[PDB]
């Protein structure tokens, strides 16, 4: 799905957000909740203020769930089947809030990596989560 | 827009350390390189095949001050965004021809350019209040679509 | 939404022909089946797990036929479409929390039934009237979000 | 891409369309270039008028290329290699115009084949026309 190029800046890129990602996946959900109120109504069940334990650990699932999807950029759809039956068919996500949380990941990562968030790795990054969210929604087609 | 007194304190005090060459250069740039599509509307300024040629050029750089300069704009008339953007929204559409999902697409870009350049004080809640903002100049632009 | 008045003739012709119950039942319908997220909304709807189970589903053609029905009210209200679905817009997004984006859908899929419904005279001519007023319609119901 | 279902509604519904495909194809074009007048910029040295033997033979490109595909749905990206060359690299088509032909190919089936057009067969030959769409905007992921 992605380009070679892509490929070798999406893994370089990951390499520098290192051991925390998981902490990257708590501060963007968070950015979404506030910046996009609509998708709390998929998180009826947890406290969503900040310094939330819950969206901790749940940062930290999405957080390994990216690291997983990075070290098999060649097999996504097999790597990931499991979250897009979650996703598609238990809690029937919205595809377009897949796009949020894309663009506060990205918003996360240029807060906290400034001279790495280069124009071209953004760019491959993009389609990284534009992948990722495609593989997530696949249920739907 | 929606934004309290304390939403449009912050937004506006962050705007004081915005410079528009600057941001408005690399939101543009980005654009640009992160959506391919867009460079069709801007055949006239040259060379945009690569990541490099696009962000050291000077059309790219002077043009998205001017884009800057318009949104700063709209920052301090957050009460009358449509009267802001009213003939913008008649270039764009009747000349341009700029379909108004691109406007979205610009307006996180400059979001992510702001997070880059603020790093720490660009807070969750502060991003929340520029989404606000972004999102209603974006709907201000699309305006004279419909 | 911008309509000349041969267009709003035309548009209001047809409308004379729209059966609320049958189309109304119909585009909710295949809103529910084409994009299977909408689903979320109506569990107490019941099943709706397959085509069949939801076409025939009585539920769904008394909503469909309420949509239709508010649908027509826009169609006899152009020129203040923003006062016709004003409480609508509070409720879809205050309570319901329906991203805007799918308003556009039902709309487009509207436009496809009215489509299988009256065939070669739906027009081109006559289609492009109707999606100007769809988007006027999605445009009023989004209106409280922002 | 898709699933084995939609592939046989799919393939099933084109054998229906037959060879009107042409004539669709130009119908869809007409109906995008009336109600999304933005479209139009991307044919500036056509005669868009009703009956324009351009688009007629326009048309029955479009007809074509879609016929081609559901004969290869198991390989999409290969069969389609140069259209996606042609889209984005060449005419840099914005990807919302993939979504709005779309529409207007489904409005003109439902108008030609209204018994035919089932909600079950409306379903996949959306999950086609979003593959086929995905393929040709290839260059941008
Ligand atoms: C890059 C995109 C995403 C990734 C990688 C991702 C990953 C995950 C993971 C790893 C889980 C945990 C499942 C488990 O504990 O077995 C999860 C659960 C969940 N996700 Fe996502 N997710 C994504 C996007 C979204 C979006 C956009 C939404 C809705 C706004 C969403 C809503 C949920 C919900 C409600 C749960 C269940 C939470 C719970 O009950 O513990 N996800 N997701
Ligand atoms: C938030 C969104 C935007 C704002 C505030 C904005 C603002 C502006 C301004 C101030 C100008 C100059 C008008 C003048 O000098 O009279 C302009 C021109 C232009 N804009 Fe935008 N714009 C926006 C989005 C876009 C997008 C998304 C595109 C295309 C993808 C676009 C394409 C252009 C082009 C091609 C020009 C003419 C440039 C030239 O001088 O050759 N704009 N815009
Ligand atoms: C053109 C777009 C739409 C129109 C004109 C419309 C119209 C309506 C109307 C008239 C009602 C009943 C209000 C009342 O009885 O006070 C309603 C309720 C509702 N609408 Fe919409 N609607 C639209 C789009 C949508 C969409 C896209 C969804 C979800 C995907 C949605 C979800 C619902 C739900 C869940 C209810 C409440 C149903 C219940 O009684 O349980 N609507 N809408
Ligand atoms: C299902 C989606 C589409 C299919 C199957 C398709 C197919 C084709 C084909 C077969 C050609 C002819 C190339 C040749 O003659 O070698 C073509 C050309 C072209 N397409 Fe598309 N197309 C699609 C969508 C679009 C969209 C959405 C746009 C823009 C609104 C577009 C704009 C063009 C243009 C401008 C040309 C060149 C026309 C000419 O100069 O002869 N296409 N496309
Ligand atoms: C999922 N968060
Ligand atoms: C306009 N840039
Ligand atoms: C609303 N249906
Ligand atoms: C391409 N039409």
């Amino acid at each position: 799905v992605l380009s070679a190029a892509d490929k070798t800046n999406v893994k370089a890129a990951w390499s520098k957000v290192g051991g925390h990602a998981g902490e990257y996946g708590a501060e963007a959900l968070e950015r979404m909740f506030l910046g996009f109120p609509t998708t709390k109504t998929y998180f009826p069940h947890f406290d969503l203020s900040h310094g939330s334990a819950q969206v901790k650990a749940h940062g930290k699932k999405v957080g390994d769930a990216l690291t997983l999807a990075v070290g098999h950029l060649d097999d996504l759809p097999g790597a990931l089947s499991n979250l897009s039956d979650l996703h598609a068919h238990k809690l029937r996500v919205d595809p377009v809030n897949f796009k949020l949380l894309s663009h506060c990941l990205l918003s996360t990562l240029a807060v906290h990596l400034p001279n790495d968030f280069t124009p071209a790795v953004h760019a491959s990054l993009d389609k990284f989560l534009s992948s990722v969210s495609t593989v997530l929604t696949s249920k739907y087609r | 827009v929606q934004l309290s007194g304390e939403e449009k304190a912050a937004v506006l005090a962050l705007w004081d350390k915005v410079n528009e060459e600057e941001v408005g250069g690399e939101a543009l740039g980005r654009l640009l390189v992160v959506y391919p599509w867009t460079q069709r509307f801007f055949d006239s300024f040259g060379d945009l095949s690569n990541p490099g040629a696009v962000m050291g050029n000077p059309k790219v750089k002077a043009h998205g001050k001017k884009v800057l300069h318009s949104f700063g704009e709209g920052v301090h008339h957050l009460d009358n965004l449509k009267g802001t953007f009213a003939a913008l929204s008649e270039l764009h559409c009747d000349k341009l021809h700029v379909d108004p999902e691109n406007f979205r697409l610009l307006g996180n870009v400059l979001v992510v350019v702001l997070a880059r350049h603020f790093g720490k004080d660009f807070t969750p809640e502060l991003q929340a209040s520029y989404q606000k903002v972004v999102a209603g100049v974006a709907n201000a632009l699309a305006h004279k679509y419909h």
